[PDB]
C-alpha cells in the first residue's frame, strides 16, 4: 500500500493484493499495525471509499472493519473487481 | 320521623285492608263524574279512610 | 417536373385575387396547403409555408437523469464532541448527508451513545435532459414563393424567404418578374408550456410539472454542469456505521421518463431546433411584379400535345405542348365556345411561353363549365381541342 | 327482530298497567274477579265487550299457571 | 485451507488466516495457483458462501474476486467476524 | 365466604321459576351474569357460564416472520451454453433465483454477452405465527351450578360441567340434592374469520387478508417446518456478478405485524387455547333434585344475628345467624306482617339449616315491600326483627 | 492534574495537556491508575463536566470513557478549545 | 416663532367658550389636536395633551430568552440501589433531570439492569424579557396650557402640568394672567392585557398567552434573577450513559420571539417608561384668570405689516405688525364693515400689546364673511386693510 | 362509342342553346299540371328537343 | 379681476343690507307661485337688487 | 352608540339648515323673529303649528345662552 | 363556432340550388332575369313575394361584383 497523509494523519491507499494481510508502517511512536477486514475490498479504481481506522487499546472492535493499535489511520481502497 | 310519619301510616293500613280501595272507585265514579274531578275523590277517600277524622 | 406543379397537386389550394390595383391582397398560409394569387397583367404566384421552427430558445433547466458516484468519504465523531465536517462539504460537486450513529468502546469512543457522522461522494452526471421555453417571437417561418409559369425541370426553385414576427416587411425578388412585397403575422400556438429534450427527441410539457420533477438540476444559464441542485434525488445513503457509510446512486431514469411522457404531444426537431406546424396571415402587394417575357413574338408555328391532357383537383386542366416554327415565343392560348365566337374560361398560367425547341411547356387553364374549344397556336394548324368540364 | 323488539315493547307497557289495576291477589281472589269479567263479554251490548271478554282470559291464565 | 471436491472438481474451504495469501495446491496437471481477493472474507461459520474461481489464461480479471490459473476451482468461506 | 354469595354479589342476576311441575325451565346464560332458579320443594340453584374456549382448532397456515440464510451457493454459465443449475434447487429448504449476468474474457468465457446464473441459500425460519380456524362446534362452555344454601367457607364448590354444542343432555350431580338435567345451545359468534397467534398473544382477523399476507408459509397440516412457500418474500437477491451473487434476508416482521394488527379485536388465551365470551340458551329439569336435609328436627333454641343484616341489589336480604339448643337442625324462618297474622315474602335460601354450633348460616330472603317481621327461631326467644323495604 | 476530594472521595481536575496519558496518584491502598478516554476532553474553562470513574477489576469497560483500577475516582475537565 | 402658533398650525383645533360666567367649561383633549378657549375679559388659552405614559407599572413575570450552562455533574447508581442524588439538586440555580440507564459489569455494577442516574447543570440566564401590567390609574398625562397672545420667540413656554386619574383638581399658574383650574378624567384604553419588553422595544400582548410562553421565568417581584422556573424549556438532556450524560441549552430565542410578535400592536417607549396615545375629558374654570396688561395706554403711533397677512385653516387671519410712537402699549384693533360704521368679526388674540420697538406682534383675528376693514392703530395712519373672507 | 353516343349529342346541343330549356318549364307547367307528372314532360321535351323526330 | 368682479359686488351689498333678502321671498311667494318657477324670482330679485338697472 | 351615532347624525343635517334659513342676527333680532313664531303655535289651525311652536324654542334657546 | 358551423352549412345547400336553378349567364343576362324578379316583390300579393323580392338581391349582388 501507498503511505501518504490526510491533514497530518497517516493515510493508506490499499490495493487488492493486500486483502487479508496485516498492514504495518513505522511511525515516530513506534510501529503501527492496522487491521483491514473490509469484505468489499477490491481493485483500486474510480469507485473508492475513504474512512478512518480508529485506535483501539484493549477493547474489542464493534461495528467496524478497520482499526489500528497505535495511531489512528485513514484508509482508502477501491471496490471494483 | 316527621317526614314519613304521615305517609307510613297509610302505606300500612292499605296493606291490611285492600277493600276500602276496591269500593272507593264506586264512591268515586258516582261522585263528581268528571275525570280528574272524579279522581280527587278517589284520592280524598282512600286518604280519609285510614284516618279517624 | 414543371414549375408550379407542387401546388396543382395539392388538395388544399386557395385561389386569391385583388379586387383593386396596387392594393394589398390577404392570404392565409397553412402547412400542407398552398395559395395561388392572380392579378391583371401580373404573373400568377404560388405560396407555401413549409417550415416553422424555434431558433435557440431560452434553456430553462437542465435535469440530470443518470449519474455516477466517486470518492465517497466518511467522517464521524464520538458522543459529546459536536457535528463532524468534511471540507468537500463545501465543494458543490459533492452530495453529502449528516446523520447520527451509535458509537462506543468498540470503535474508539470513551462513551457509549449517538455520535455525529457525515458522508460525501462526488456526483458526476452522465446523461441529462433539458427543457426549453419557446417565445412566440424568434419563431422563424419559411415561405416559398413559386412563379406559376409551367416551365420544366424533372434550377427553378421558388424564392425561399425566412421571417420572424419581429422582422419588417419583406421584399422578395423573383428572378425575371421583379419583387413581391409581403408582411406576415403569426395570427393564432401557445408557449405557459415547456419543451423537453431527451437526446434529440422532444416533447411539449406543461410548466410546474417540469419544475416539479424530482431530479437533480441546474439553472438554464449554466455551462459548468457540475454544481447540481438536489442530488439526493438520485442518491441513497444507507444506514451508517460507526466509521463508514455506503452511498449508492439510482439507475438511469431515461426509461422512467420515456414511459412517463407517453400522452404528451411529441415535437419533431432537427439540427437542435424544434419544429412546429405554424399558422400565418399575410398581406402582399404586386405593384413591383411584371410579366416575364412581354415584348416577344406571337409563336407562328406548331405544337404537339406531349401527352394526355390532365384534370386537376381544382376545376382546371394542365396541357403539355412543345413547339415548331419559331423563336423562344409567346403561345397563342385561348378557350372559346364551340362556335369560336366569344372567349370563355381563363389561364392560370399567364403569358405562357416556349424557351426551347422540344421543351414540354405545361399550361394550367380553367375551362368554362360544359363545352369549349382549346385553341393553341396559329394558322397552319391552330389546335382545336374539344373539352367538356363536368 | 321487530316482532321480538315490539314483543317486549307492547308487553312491558300493557303489562305494568295490569300489574297495577289488577294484581290484588291470587287463587279464589283472582278467579272470581276474573270469572265475573268473562260474564260481561257474553252480555253487555256495547263494544267494550271486546276488551272485557279478553281481560278474563288475561286473569284466568295467570290463575291457570298452577 | 481444507482441500476437498465438489463433483470431481477441487473445492477450497478457506479460513480467516489465509486472507491475502496465494492459494497453492498440487494437481495432476501441475501446480495450481488460485487468487482470492474477496473483501468480505471472514471467519468460517454458518454463514458461508460458495462459488467458482474460473481459469484465466492471459486475460485480465473482470467482475470477479477469485480465479485460478491452471484448473477452475470452487471456493468456500465464511463472512463472520 | 358463603355458598351462593357469588351470585348475590352480581348486578346481573335473573330469577327464574317453572310455571309447571316436572317441566323444563328456560334460562339464558351470559359471561358476568348468573341465574337463580327456584321451584316448590326443590333447592334454589345458581348458574353461571364462566368459560368459553376453543380446544385444538384446525391450523390453517403457518407464516414465517423471521428467518436466517446459510450455505449460499452460486453457479453460472457463459453466453450460449444454456441455463445453469444446482441440485439444491430441488431441495425444498432452499430459496433460489435464476438471472442473467454479463460475462466475457475477464471471467472465463470465450464470448462477451449475457450468461445464465443461479443462486440458492438454505432458508431457516426462526420465528413464525399461525392462524387457526375456530369451528362453532368443538367450542367448550364451562358452567358452574351452585346450590343456594348459604352454607359457609371463607370444599363447597358448585358442580362444574363442560359441554359442547355436540354433546348430549347433561345430568349433573349435586352432592346432597340429587342431579339436575340440562341441555344448551350456543344460540347466537361468527367463525369466515381466522385467529392469528403471535407467540401466546392472539387476534381475530378476516380471512383472505390472512391468506394474502406476503410472508413465507406452510399448509396447516405440516410438521417438517422446512418446505416454506414463497420464501422470496423474506429474501432479496442483489444484482449478480459474473460468478457470485449476494442474498440477504429481511429482518424480523414481528414488529411490522404488531403495529399492523392494531384495530382488530384482540383475543385472550391460555394453555394454547383461545378464549371467548360465549352466549348460551339452556333448558333444565329438576325432577331429580330434592331438598338436602328433609326429615330433621325443627331447631328448638337460639340464634344471635352474627352481624348487620345486609341488603342486596335484588330486593332481598342476607341474614347471618348462628345457633344454641340443638341438633344440626332446620331453622324456623318466617316473614310475616306487623301483626304476625299472615305470611309475607319468601325465602331464596330454602330449608335453611345449621350444620355446626357456631357456624354462621347466611340466609337470603325476600321481604315484602314495606313493613314486616323477620321471625327466626322458636319460643324461648323467637327473634322478631323489624324490616322496612323501600 | 490537581488532586482534590469530593465527599471523601478522590477528585481529578484534568487539564488539556494530559489527554492521552495514564493518570497515577498514590493512595493508602497502593497506587491508583485511572484511564481517561474522553474524546471531548479540552481546555479547562467554565464549561466543565464532572462525573465518576468506576473501579473495574478484570472486567472490560462498557459505555464509559473513564475508569480506575484500585479506587473509584471523580473526574472533572473542561470542553473548551 | 410666536406664542400660540402651534395650535394655529394644527388642523384639528376646537374653539370652546363658556355660555356662563365663573362656570365650568368642558373640553376634549386628544393627541395631535388642540383646543382654544375664550371668554369675555379673559385671555384666550390653548390646550394640548402631549404625553401619556405609564410610570413604574407592576412587573408580572420575567422570561429568560437566552442562557448558558456550567458545572454539569452526573451521578448514577447500580440496579437495585435506589435513586441517586446530588445536593445541587437542592440549589435553585441548577436544572436537573432523573433518568434510568443500562448498567452492568462493564461499568462497575454487579448486576446487569437499569440503574438510576441524575444530572445537573448550573443555569445562567444571559438575556431576558419582562412583561408589565399597566394600571389605568398611575397613568400620567402631560398637558400644555399656552396663552394665546401672539408674542414672539423664534422662554415663553406654555405651562406644563402632569396629572393622574387619582390626582386632585389642578391649579395651574400662567405667568402674568393668574391661574386656571382644571380637572380631567381618562374617559375611555384597556389594561386583561400585558406589555412585553424585549430590550427597550415593547409590545402590547394578551394575557394567558404571555403566561403560557414556554420559557424559564421568575415571579415579577424578584431581584435574585437566579431561581428560574421551568428551565427545562431551554435545556435538553441527551440520552444518558452509564456514568455521564450531556446537557445542551437551546440557542437565543430573541429571534423566535421577534418574528412571533409581528402583528401585535407595537408600543413606543423611552427612559424605561411606556407611552400611549391617551384620551382626556376635562373641565376648567377661568375665574382666577385675567388679562395681562390691562391699564396701559392705547398705542398712539404706527405699524408696518411685517409681511404677508396669513390665512389659517380656521377661518381666521394672522397679522404681523410692529410699532412706532409709544410705550409698550395696547394696540387698537378693530374689524368693521366697508363703511366703518359697525364692528364685525372678533379677536382670538385678546388685548394685543407691544412689548418692544421692532418686535413683530402676531395677531390672530376672525374677520366676518365677505368684506371688512382691518383697522390697526390710530389717527396719523389708522391702517385700513381691506379683507375678503371666502 | 355506343355508350355515350346517345348522351353526348344532348350535352352539346344544350350548351349551344340554353333557350329550349328556359321555356321548357312553360310547356311543362302548362302540361299535366302535377309534380312528377308535370316533370316527365320537362324531361321529355328537353330530350325530344335535340332530336329530329 | 374680471372673474370675481361681477360676483364680489353682490357678496358685499348683501352683507350691508340683509333686508332685501328677507322680504324677497314675499315678492317671490306672491309671484309665479310654483316651486322652482317661484324660486327663479327670489334669485332674480336678490340679483337685480344690488344693481342699478 | 346608536343614540350617539345618530345623535350627531340627525343634528348635523337639521342644524346646517338652521344655520342657513335663520342665522341672520342675535339679541333683539333673534328674539323677535323668534317670539313671533311662538305666536303661530298658539294660533294657526293647520298642523304646521307642530313645527312652528317648536321652532320658537329653537330660536329662544339660542337667545337664552347669555 | 355554431354560427360559423351552420354558416357554411346553410350556405352550401342554399348555394348549390342557386348554382343550378339560376346560373345561366352573367352581365346583361343576369341583371335582366334579376331585375324582373325585384318587380315581382313590389307587386304580386301572395306571400311568395317574400322570397322573390329577396332573390333579386341574390342575383343583383352577383352582378354587382365587378
Ligand atoms: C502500541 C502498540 O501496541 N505497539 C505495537 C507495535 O509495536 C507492533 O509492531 C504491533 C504489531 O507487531 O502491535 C502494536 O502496534
Ligand atoms: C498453468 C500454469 O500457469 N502453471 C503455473 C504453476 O506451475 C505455478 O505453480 C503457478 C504459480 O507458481 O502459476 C501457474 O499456475
Ligand atoms: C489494585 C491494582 O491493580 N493496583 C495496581 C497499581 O499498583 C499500579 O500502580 C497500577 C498501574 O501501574 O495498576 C493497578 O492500579
Ligand atoms: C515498539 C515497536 O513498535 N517495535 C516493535 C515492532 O517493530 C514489531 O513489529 C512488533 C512485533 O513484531 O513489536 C514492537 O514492539
Ligand atoms: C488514483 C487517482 O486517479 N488519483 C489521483 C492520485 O493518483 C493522486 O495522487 C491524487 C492527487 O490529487 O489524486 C488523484
Ligand atoms: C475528491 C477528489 O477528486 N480527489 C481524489 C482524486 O484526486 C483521485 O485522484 C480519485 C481516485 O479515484 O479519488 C478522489
Ligand atoms: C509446472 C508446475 O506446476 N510446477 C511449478 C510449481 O511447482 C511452482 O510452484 C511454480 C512457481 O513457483 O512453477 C511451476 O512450474
Ligand atoms: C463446517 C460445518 O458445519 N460443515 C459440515 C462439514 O464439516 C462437513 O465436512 C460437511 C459434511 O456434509 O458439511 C457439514
Ligand atoms: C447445504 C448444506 O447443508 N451443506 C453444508 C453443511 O453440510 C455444512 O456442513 C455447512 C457449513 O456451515 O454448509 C452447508
Ligand atoms: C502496589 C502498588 O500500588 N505499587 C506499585 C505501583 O507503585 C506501580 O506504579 C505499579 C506498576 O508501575 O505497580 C504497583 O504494584
Ligand atoms: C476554576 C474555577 O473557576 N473554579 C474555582 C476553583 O478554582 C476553586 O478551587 C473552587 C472553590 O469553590 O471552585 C471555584
Ligand atoms: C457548582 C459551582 O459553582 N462550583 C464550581 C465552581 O466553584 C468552579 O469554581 C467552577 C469551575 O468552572 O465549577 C463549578
Ligand atoms: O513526493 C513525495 C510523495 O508525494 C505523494 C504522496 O503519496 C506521498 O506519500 C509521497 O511520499
Ligand atoms: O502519481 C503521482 C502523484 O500521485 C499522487 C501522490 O501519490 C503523489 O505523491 C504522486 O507524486
Ligand atoms: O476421509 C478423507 C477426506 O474426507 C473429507 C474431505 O474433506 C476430503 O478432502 C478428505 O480428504
Ligand atoms: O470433520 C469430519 C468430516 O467433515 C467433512 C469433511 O471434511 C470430511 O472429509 C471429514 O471427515
Ligand atoms: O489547602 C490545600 C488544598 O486545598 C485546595 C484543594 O485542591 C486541595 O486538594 C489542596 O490540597
Ligand atoms: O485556587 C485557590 C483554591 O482553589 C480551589 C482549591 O483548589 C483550593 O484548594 C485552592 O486553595
Amino acid at each position: 500500500f501507498h503511505l501518504t497523509t490526510r491533514n497530518g494523519e497517516p493515510h493508506m491507499i490499499v490495493s487488492r493484493q493486500e486483502k487479508g494481510k496485516s498492514l504495518l508502517f513505522k511511525t515516530e511512536d513506534g510501529v503501527n499495525m492496522c487491521t483491514l477486514m473490509a469484505m468489499d475490498l477490491g481493485e483500486l479504481c474510480e469507485d473508492t471509499i475513504t474512512y478512518k481506522c480508529p485506535l483501539l487499546r484493549q477493547n474489542e472492535p464493534e461495528d467496524i472493519d478497520c482499526w489500528c493499535n497505535s495511531t489512528s489511520t485513514w484508509v482508502t481502497y477501491g471496490t471494483c473487481t | 320521623r316527621e317526614y314519613t310519619k304521615h305517609l307510613i301510616r297509610v302505606e300500612n293500613w292499605i296493606f291490611r285492608n285492600p277493600g276500602f280501595a276496591l269500593a272507593a272507585a264506586a264512591i268515586a265514579w258516582l261522585l263528581g263524574s268528571s275525570t280528574s274531578q272524579k279522581v280527587i275523590y278517589l284520592v280524598m277517600i282512600l286518604l280519609i279512610a285510614p284516618a279517624y277524622s | 417536373y414543371f414549375q408550379g406543379m407542387r401546388c396543382i397537386g395539392m388538395s388544399n389550394r386557395d385561389f386569391v385575387e385583388g379586387v383593386s390595383g396596387g392594393s394589398w391582397v390577404d392570404i392565409v398560409l397553412e402547412h400542407g396547403s398552398c395559395v395561388t394569387t392572380m392579378a391583371k397583367n401580373k404573373p400568377t404566384l404560388d405560396f407555401e409555408l413549409i417550415k416553422t421552427e424555434a431558433k435557440q430558445p431560452a434553456t430553462l433547466r437542465k435535469y440530470c437523469i443518470e449519474a455516477k458516484l466517486t470518492n465517497t468519504t466518511t467522517e464521524s465523531r464520538c458522543p459529546t464532541q459536536g457535528e463532524p465536517s468534511l471540507n468537500e462539504e463545501q465543494d458543490k460537486r459533492f452530495v453529502c448527508k449528516h446523520s447520527m450513529v451509535d458509537r462506543g468502546w468498540g470503535n474508539g469512543c470513551g462513551l457509549f451513545g449517538k455520535g455525529g457522522i457525515v458522508t460525501c461522494a462526488m456526483f458526476r452526471c452522465k446523461k441529462n435532459m433539458e427543457g426549453k421555453v419557446v417565445q412566440p417571437e424568434n419563431l422563424e417561418y419559411t415561405i416559398v414563393i413559386t412563379p406559376h409559369s409551367g416551365e420544366e425541370h424533372a434550377g427553378k426553385h421558388g424564392k425561399e424567404i425566412k421571417i420572424t414576427p419581429q422582422s419588417s416587411i419583406t421584399e422578395a425578388e423573383l428572378t425575371g418578374y421583379g419583387t413581391v412585397t409581403m408582411e406576415c403575422s403569426p395570427r393564432t400556438l401557445d408557449f405557459e408550456m415547456v419543451l423537453l429534450q431527451m437526446e434529440n427527441k422532444a416533447w411539449l410539457v406543461h410548466r410546474q410539472w417540469f419544475l416539479d420533477l424530482p431530479l437533480p438540476w441546474l439553472p438554464g444559464a449554466d455551462t459548468q454542469g457540475s454544481n447540481w441542485i438536489q442530488k439526493e434525488t438520485l442518491v441513497t445513503f444507507k444506514n451508517p456505521h460507526a466509521k463508514k457509510q455506503d452511498v449508492v446512486v439510482l439507475g438511469s431514469q431515461e426509461g422512467a421518463m420515456h414511459t412517463a411522457l407517453t400522452g404528451a404531444t411529441e415535437i419533431q426537431m432537427s439540427s437542435g431546433n424544434l419544429l412546429f406546424t405554424g399558422h400565418l396571415k399575410c398581406r402582399l402587394r404586386m405593384d413591383k411584379l411584371q410579366l416575364k417575357g412581354m415584348s416577344y413574338s406571337m409563336c407562328t408555328g406548331k405544337f404537339k400535345v406531349v401527352k394526355e391532357i390532365a384534370e386537376t383537383q381544382h376545376g382546371t386542366i394542365v396541357i403539355r405542348v412543345q413547339y415548331g416554327d419559331g423563336s423562344p415565343c409567346k403561345i397563342p392560348f385561348e378557350i372559346m365556345d364551340l362556335e369560336k365566337r366569344h372567349v370563355l374560361g381563363r389561364l392560370i398560367t399567364v403569358n405562357p411561353i416556349v424557351t426551347e425547341k422540344d421543351s414540354p411547356v405545361n399550361i394550367e387553364a380553367e375551362p368554362p363549365f360544359g363545352d369549349s374549344y382549346i385553341i393553341i397556336g396559329v394558322e397552319p394548324g391552330q389546335l382545336k381541342l374539344n373539352w367538356f368540364k363536368k | 327482530g321487530a316482532l321480538n323488539s315490539l314483543g317486549k315493547g307492547i308487553h312491558q307497557i300493557f303489562g305494568a298497567a295490569f300489574k297495577s289495576l289488577f294484581g290484588g291477589m291470587s287463587w279464589f281472589s283472582q278467579i272470581l274477579i276474573g270469572t265475573l269479567l268473562m260474564w260481561l263479554g257474553l252480555n253487555t251490548k256495547n263494544g267494550s265487550i271486546s276488551l272485557m271478554c279478553l281481560a278474563l282470559g288475561g286473569v284466568l291464565i295467570f290463575l291457570s299457571t298452577a
